[PDB]
């Protein structure tokens, strides 16, 4: 999977302390202003995904359902 | 693929495109070896934590595709999948290792100027050929940059996009990450201070990382683009299954009518 | 045994099958060729 910058506290699998993953069992304690991120222990929910694309042209209608 | 290039047509006959059937998106990227096989990285299909377990009935195959978006009738094949095969102990709470599964065309596809099975590496290249330095390639039609900082170099390619990386060596891998690594994968990417760069991205994944042959003529398939600790990320490299030290439990599930 | 292994593997019907190579190609036996 391709792993990127948590965005909310609470984030488990997340770049947090630097460009290092927090791994599952881990929270991401997002620093505050001019404050280092903390992948701590404890349980935390997962980043959202499950993406890529917006505009794909119509393919032969039963292929779909 | 971060910081690649526009791919030619046929650059890559055997490049696949797992489609989520709908919602209209690209799930990823796959490499095609028999006619009616498919190979691709185990959690585009399953991958627990993204609430993902997909079925025969979620995803459509696509083969000989460049353009991401346009539907090329033709040019490409749409395939609707029979099985989905996933690797006895893929291990997606941790590391992703062995991290590769098996599809299968709900027919035999007819080979086409953009349609060709990709080799799968041999005692003798893979041995031969498994060297660090050696650049490899991957084919993706996944972001050109990561976009959780607002992406401008708006990150999705219109045609599949091409780079040729170099394999790193074990000891540097591990010192990249705090992950686990196994034997079953393998990174590849420039020191951080090469000149050179470049990285797979998002939805990249489970695409081919191939290594072409001298000795014979070939397109090989070394590894499939498990995961990243961030695309194109400085000192950073990426991970890719290994697929000779899994060789063996494909075998086991082509015949499997056979034993 | 559905093959997957088959005769013709990676033989590009543009490229290699037409004699022709491809653009960055020969990047990779640079590769080969300074060593390791």
């Amino acid at each position: 999977v391709v792993y990127t910058d948590c965005t909310e506290s609470g984030q488990n699998l997340c770049l947090c302390e630097g460009s290092n993953v927090c791994g599952q069992g881990n929270k991401c304690i997002l620093g505050s202003d001019g404050e280092k991120n903390q992948c701590v222990t404890g349980e935390g929910t997962p980043k959202p995904q499950s993406h890529n694309d917006g505009d794909f042209e119509e393919i032969p209608e039963e292929y779909l359902q | 693929i971060v910081e690649g290039q526009d791919a030619e047509v046929g650059l890559s006959p055997w490049q696949v495109m797992l489609f989520r059937k709908s919602p209209q998106e690209l799930l990823c990227g796959a490499s095609l070896i028999s006619d009616r096989w498919v190979l691709t990285a185990a959690h585009c299909l399953l991958y627990p934590p993204w609430d993902k377990n997909f079925t025969v009935d979620d995803l459509l195959v696509r083969i000989g595709k460049h353009s991401r978006t346009r539907y090329e009738r033709k040019v490409e094949k749409i395939s609707m999948l029979d099985k989905i095969y996933i690797h006895p102990r893929y291990n997606w709470k941790e590391n992703l290792d062995r991290d590769i599964a098996l599809l299968k065309l709900k027919r035999p596809i007819e080979l086409s100027d953009y349609i060709h099975p990709v080799c799968l590496p041999d005692k003798q290249t893979a041995a031969k050929l498994l060297h660090a330095g050696f650049k490899g390639r991957v084919t993706g039609w996944g972001n050109r940059r990561e976009t959780w900082t607002t992406s401008v170099a708006e990150v999705q390619p219109s045609v599949l996009q091409v780079v040729n990386l170099p394999l790193v060596e074990r000891p540097v891998c591990k010192a990249s990450t705090r992950i686990r690594i196994t034997d079953n994968m393998f990174c590849a990417g420039y020191k951080p201070g090469e000149g050179k760069r470049g990285d797979a991205c998002e939805g990249d994944s489970g695409g081919p990382f191939v290594m072409k042959s001298p000795y014979n003529n070939r397109w090989y398939q070394m590894g499939i683009v498990s995961w990243g600790e961030g695309c194109d990320r400085d000192g950073k490299y990426g991970f890719y299954t290994h697929v000779f030290r899994l060789k063996k439990w494909i075998q086991k599930v082509i015949d499997r009518l056979g034993s | 045994t559905f093959g997957a292994g088959e005769a013709d593997c990676g033989l590009r019907p543009l490229f290699e099958k037409k004699q022709v190579q491809d653009q960055t190609e020969k990047e990779l036996f640079e590769s080969y060729i300074e060593g390791r």
